[PDB]
């Protein structure tokens, strides 16, 4: 597989960093999700599915 | 004028997911929209969303977002074109809900067109069937329906049959081969509390010809391409016939 | 939201006779009404843009009127084609919005239903099972009720209800009722009768039948 | 001249539910017209301009309508923070007006007024003067009249009146009045009477208190 | 996003002058109007009069045409207007009736940036209010209240206070110096025919209470300096306090 960073942790560009649609939950850290993945070829493929669909409110 | 055409009709497994494909031509206008309606048998009409097939840029309704994705086809066109003008266009219907089974439409919408703007649907699609559930390809229980002990002459009584438990609709039938044509009512459809079909099929006559005439009829199904013919005479705990 | 209404439900009337239909919305679209005509077996067909504006090649008998929060469809004199599904429609916001559909239906004189009833056959109770038929036939207009009274008790946890529309020659509904179980529970009853009210028959209605014959 | 007329000269209703405010325009404004509301000690702050825009600072707590002469607001619920004064205005002519305003009553169980008398004291009549203080405590609603009597002789001339507003956590309003004599006519009658009509009393109450208790 | 800022209240006698001024801050926009609108408590609320203070350009109601005088600054109006824009404008209220005692409003007008049209209000100050009267420069009268139906004991739940023969409106009330803030009840003002206030306060205490505690109330007001205090215990046809 293709790599993620968090710091503390390492993870496929193919499994949710932390959870579904991360910027409605924790916005401000979020934020710092792309300073971690920052500039790798993986992630912004699975920004695809990890800013994307209808969690249990939210609809995009 | 115009026309739209759309993929047949398609039955499927829940959680599953399912792809429907429009084309459009003929038109003299070039950059309208094409946009999705859907429809649960007569209980609402649905306006889903829609792409411009020339921007993409799908547009939904706030409904239908993460449970539907909306497509379209760009093509070798030229700047100049020369032809009638076309166009193609999808919804992938995906994580399927049983409440998912309704017909969906495609038409044309010229909000673009019109100063973008919103728009009426200007021209449709024929419509197409989606079924949602988790049922086998039963083919039916197809049994005679028996009349009841009989009122006697003097008026009209009861004549009829029944057709039971399968899957897909799509059923026929047809009393002596078409030669009774007036008279028969065939009720359309039931849907028997977990899945299955139901229908019956009925001849209002005076009283004169139970026992006597050759009442017959076809019944037609599309799973493993079944076909049944039968009669109907009174047999229950007893027997009368022809 | 914007909330639509059309305010018959149905509406029946004789060929020849004004339809008009109604449509209410709960703050004002201010034109940017559409009015759609839909045929069973079919997908529907525009009639109207705007508030009054025909659509291509729609003939004249079909007029739109309203403006702010109240429309309505008019048509001249209704042609034994027009009888058909009505829609209004709504697009001056971003959830374009269809109304709930009205019938329209052609009136004619009165008639009442004849009440059918039949026994299971062999091949149900060969595989454990008995089948029993109701039916009301030919009649208008169809705002009846109906139950299956099985030794003047209501069945109902079994049995499931079907309509017909107006035949297009005869212009008349009819129904059809099942109950169904197991052959051994068919046994515990001797009178199965069905009932129906209606508005053309003078009080209720009811045929009976018994198991065994 | 464009005369704004809101039907409602006050309003009530509990908190979480929806008021439904409107105003009469005495002549067509073709929308061009806006809704405020204030508070006692603030200016205006805008909430709607045309039939349906919101200000950029508003929540989904306000919604318009009207496209002529006929106006409404609809609050999708009060907040214990929305009762407030609220206004339409025109900007259709020359002359802008205001309506003469909308104030909302927060609802709540009534109580009953202790309607009270209060005698005067020699720190006024000192100084040529005496006045005496019929004082309605705790009540709701402030829909409470009080009228004064001397030798059961009406009083209605000098008598005049103050409200609260909406008072405490709970709009627990009260009334205080002053009839105010000379110090001659104070001394020559004898009974001090003051008569209170009220939704939470039964029927009216009369208090009273004699000269030299 | 914006503030309008205007000159504090006044007060007046019949036959004088007031220059009222206010400023505006921190917009994006350049071109807006500045509008004065007055209510008196007693009425609705009206709109005066306006400039554009780039043009200046005055514009009036036919109510306060020649009444009122509205002018403005030159607002360091200059190309590369990069600092942020503000402007100031004033109006001239002359020989005013003491039925131009009112709340006087300065709010932002968008009607010239809107295409040249009327509008409604955008922004507002918090006003200022003036005051016209023949009065002059007094503080209050006070006096203690006798229970009603004087028992102390028990039958009566307040204990109050009234003030009388001010000038400027803000005195002030508190309960045995502020400390019996609860329980508290008061009542806003009334300008008698004599020209002069006058307010009435309590606290909603049983007549047990008297001498159980000591009970009073201190004022403070702004002319001349004033300050004063009394006991509200029982005091006037006869000394039996508890």
């Amino acid at each position: 597989p293709v790599m993620c960073l968090l710091a503390n942790t390492t993870f496929p560009c193919s499994q949710p960093p932390c959870t579904p649609c991360c910027y409605e939950k924790e916005p401000e850290e979020t934020l710092r999700m792309l300073e971690d993945n920052v500039m790798r070829p993986g992630y912004y493929q699975l920004l695809q599915a990890s800013l994307t669909c209808s969690p249990h409110r939210q609809r995009r | 004028q115009v026309q739209l055409v759309q993929s047949g009709a398609e039955v499927k497994k829940p959680g599953s997911a399912v792809k429907v494909s429009c084309k459009a031509s003929g038109g003299t206008l070039r950059k309208y929209a094409i946009s999705w309606l859907r429809q649960a048998p007569g209980q609402g009409l649905e306006w889903m969303g829609g792409i411009i097939p020339i921007f993409g840029t799908a547009n939904y309704a706030q409904k239908f977002q993460g449970r539907v994705t909306i497509t379209a086809d760009e093509s070798t066109t030229t700047p100049y074109t020369t032809t009638p003008y076309t166009s193609t266009a999808y919804i992938e219907l995906t994580s399927l809900r049983s409440e998912d089974t309704a017909v969906y439409y495609c038409a044309r919408d010229l909000g673009p067109l019109t100063g973008y703007s919103y728009s009426y649907f200007d021209y449709w699609g024929q419509g197409t069937l989606v079924t949602v559930s988790s049922a086998s390809t039963k083919g039916p229980s197809v049994f005679p329906l028996a009349p009841s002990s009989k009122s006697t002459s003097g008026g009209t009584a009861a004549l009829g049959c029944l057709v039971k438990d399968y899957f897909p609709e799509p059923v026929t039938v047809s009393w002596n081969s078409g030669a009774l044509t007036s008279g028969v009512h065939t009720f359309p459809a039931v849907l028997q509390s977990s899945g299955l079909y139901s229908l019956s099929s009925v001849v209002t006559v005076p009283s004169s010809s139970l026992g006597t005439q050759t009442y017959i009829c076809n019944v037609n199904h599309k799973p493993s391409n079944t076909k049944v013919d039968k009669k109907v005479e009174p047999k229950s705990c007893d027997k009368t016939h022809t | 939201e914007i909330v639509m209404t059309q305010s018959p439900a149905t509406l029946s009337l004789s060929p020849g006779e004004r339809a008009t239909l109604s449509c209410r919305a709960s703050q004002s679209v201010s034109s940017y009404l559409a009015w759609y005509q839909q045929k069973p077996g079919q997908a529907p067909r525009l009639l109207i843009y705007d508030a009054s504006n025909r659509a291509t090649g729609i003939p004249d008998r079909f007029s739109g009127s309203g403006s702010g929060t109240d429309f309505t469809l008019t048509i001249s004199r209704l042609e034994p084609e027009d009888f058909a599904v009505y829609y209004c429609q709504q697009y001056a916001n971003s959830r374009r919005t269809f109304g709930q559909g009205t019938k329209v239906e052609i009136k004619r004189t009165v008639a009442a239903p004849s009440v059918f009833i039949f026994p299971p056959s062999d091949e149900q109770l060969k595989s454990g099972t008995a089948s029993v038929v109701c039916l009301l036939n030919n009649f208008y207009p169809r705002e009846a009720k109906v139950q299956w009274k099985v030794d003047n008790a209501l069945q109902s946890g079994n049995s499931q209800e079907s309509v017909t529309e107006q035949d297009s020659k005869d212009s008349t509904y009819s129904l059809s009722s099942t109950l169904t179980l197991s052959k051994a529970d068919y046994e515990k009853h001797k009178v199965y009768a069905c009932e129906v009210t209606h508005q053309g028959l003078s009080s209720p209605v009811t045929k009976s039948f018994n198991r065994g014959e």
